[PDB]
């Protein structure tokens, strides 16, 4: 699996996250599995189907709305059935109050439900009309609806996989160009920034050198003899600590190389690139995320 | 898939393959 | 819940002093927010769900527009949903048991992530006409994994 | 300005929807006037009370089936990451900011002698009242000195 250098993600000002503009958190939330961020998208054909879709949307709405309509039909039709069988008895105030009760708070329950489907639809629709590469999507069961269906228009991804995918389709001359372009034609405070990032972003311009070395697709080790260890009597053994971590290393590899040949579910598969990811920050930094083993 | 013809007969398998499509069908 | 004492001013002291900084290889709270989604099954899904896995196992094998082919091209994809239904499902399982050897030098999710495969080999070998919990079953796996890789240390 | 939210406010964790209340608040800020302590340096005793709730709640909210008590080494050390998470989530030092702010003597008197409310609580007599909250006279000066 590949993994971001940690040195070029964690530390403001994060030149990872200078060059691709997004924020230290965000970054952190797609780097380490928790997030999802769109890439290539379909331009070419959606556009057309763009009112196809919205019909979609239009008739499930209202597939809904009269699904909705028989739900409150079955709490009105059953308290005027209880109250006609009740209040042919000369019964209490009570004996009709309870119903009415009973049957508005179901009432309520099911509208509540109706107008939850109905939003949650239109902000199908308003996820749809705005989606774009880079952007960020959290929930997992709004990106996986999504995708199921409309990813024919989208791919996306988590982890260092989808940043390693956003660079390489990355127009670092284009971004240096619109940099510049706005610390020339720009007159606010606020252009400080594009003067910053111009400054991470165009080093890779200046003299090539891809940032694709911002993922890692091999890690080298480092001649063994400079990281000894000693056995000592009574069974005790001294360690340079850092084999340790390479140690660690190889066996999320391995493990995760044994877990994706059965095919294993893709969050075990997510969990285990998390840790192997976490495994070799370790290895080259601590301190910075924060203690170690 | 060696230990699912291994454990069960193959009659088995195709019983419980048919029973699933027509539980579909169904 | 609500209670002060020097006693209880300790329990905090502790962790502040010392969890400022976080070490991620025992930070279980992302992969235990992701399980959570997951509500325990029945002894007729018990049955129904390997049954899948079975007819799936079976089609894909097979495999390799009319209703044959419609029914064959359904099962072949509804027996891998059904095993990951199902390993997702036991999950929980899995860290619970993973608890029980932390703390002796391994990493908690090194323990989560051995069981697992020893769970991913339970879901598939597996018939449901022995008639245990499949559970149980689970936890037999998951522990002799677990102290399988413990056999490395 | 030992206030306790008329409404709770959502903690906004990254993973679990924790929120503090009345209720906790209260318990807290009357530990802080039990300590005795000057108002900043009770300030640690309230902030340390309410992540102590706050992180026993959500590690037992968290701790669901696989974690129930278990205590030594499992039960703490979730206890350990979520301390170690709320010390600098955002939302968290905000609502303690709203929550028992750090005050200088000028923070207390301008909005004592602006607000109108806080007089009447504090029962001082609306004879001294004024907008201009920060407009020092020399007989305030020994009131901000003793603040």
């Amino acid at each position: 699996a590949p993994v971001t250098h940690i040195w070029y993600f964690k530390g403001v000002p994060s030149r990872l996250g200078y060059l691709l503009d997004l924020a230290p958190k965000d970054l952190e939330k797609i780097i380490y599995f928790a997030a999802y961020v769109i890439t290539s998208v379909d331009d070419e054909m959606r556009h057309n189907e763009l009112s196809t879709l919205e019909a979609e949307m239009a008739v499930e709405k209202k597939a809904v709305e009269d699904q909705r309509d028989a739900d409150l039909e079955a709490r009105a039709q059953k308290l005027e059935a209880d109250l006609a069988e009740l209040e042919a008895e000369g019964a209490k105030s009570d004996v009709r109050r309870k119903v009415r009760d009973s049957g508005e708070r179901e009432m309520r329950q099911l509208r509540d439900r109706a107008q939850r489907e109905l939003d949650r639809l239109d902000e199908i629709w308003n996820t749809f009309t705005k989606l774009a590469p880079k952007q960020l999507i959290v929930d997992e069961v709004l990106y996986r609806e999504l995708q199921d269906r409309y990813g024919e228009y989208f791919t996306g991804a988590m982890g260092a996989e989808s940043i390693k995918k956003l660079i390489e389709n990355f127009d670092i001359d284009a971004e240096a160009e619109s940099l510049r372009e706005v610390i020339r034609s720009g007159k606010g405070q606020k252009k400080l920034r594009a003067l910053k990032r111009l400054k991470v972003v165009a080093a890779f311009q200046q003299s090539g050198n891809s940032p694709m070395g911002m993922v890692l697709d091999a890690v080298p080790v480092i001649p063994p003899e400079l990281r000894p260890m000693v056995q000592l009597d009574g069974g005790r053994f001294a360690t340079s600590d850092l084999n340790d971590l390479y140690r660690r290393v190889i066996n999320r590899n391995n493990r995760l190389k044994r877990l994706i040949d059965l095919g294993a579910p893709e969050i075990i598969v997510n969990n285990e690139k998390r840790m192997l990811q976490e495994s070799v920050d370790a290895l080259f930094d601590n301190g910075r995320r924060g203690r170690p083993v | 898939w060696d230990m699912l013809l291994e454990r069960r007969s193959v009659e088995e398998l195709e019983e419980l393959l048919k029973e699933r499509l027509d539980l579909i069908k169904a | 819940d609500f209670v002060w004492d020097e006693e209880e001013s300790e329990a905090l002291r502790q962790a502040r002093k010392d969890a400022e900084l976080t070490a991620s290889a025992d930070s279980v709270r992302a992969y235990l927010k992701q399980i959570g989604k997951v509500a325990l099954l029945n002894a007729e899904e018990e049955v129904e769900l390997a049954k899948r896995i079975e007819a799936g196992l079976y089609a894909t094998q097979k495999l390799a527009p009319v209703q044959q082919r419609r029914d064959m091209q359904w099962i072949c994809r509804d027996g891998d949903r059904a095993k990951n239904h199902l390993l997702e499902a036991n999950l929980r399982l899995v860290v619970s048991l993973a608890k029980r050897y932390t703390g002796r030098g391994m990493a908690f999710l090194d323990l989560i992530q051995e069981g697992n495969l020893g769970l991913i080999r339970a879901v598939e070998k597996f018939d449901y006409t022995k008639g245990y919990k499949f559970s149980t079953y689970a936890t037999w796996w998951i522990r002799q994994a677990i102290t399988r890789a413990m056999a490395d240390q | 300005r030992q206030e306790l939210p008329s409404e709770p406010i959502p903690i906004d964790l990254s993973d679990v929807t924790m929120r503090i209340d009345a209720e906790t608040a209260k318990w807290a800020r009357d530990e802080a006037r039990k300590t005795g302590l000057p108002h900043n340096e009770a300030r640690a005793e309230f902030v340390d009370v309410v992540t102590y709730v706050v992180t026993e709640r959500a590690v037992a909210r968290i701790g669901r089936g696989w974690l129930t008590r278990d205590d030594k080494h499992a039960w703490e050390k979730m206890r350990a990451d979520v301390v170690g998470e709320l010390e600098d989530h955002e939302q968290f030092n905000a609502a303690l900011d709203a929550l028992w702010p750090i005050l200088t003597p000028e923070d207390v008197l301008a909005q004592l002698y602006t607000s109108h409310e806080r007089l009447r609580a504090a029962g001082a007599p609306e004879c001294l009242w004024r907008a201009d909250g920060e407009a020092w006279t020399v007989s305030d000066v020994p009131l901000l000195d003793e603040l």
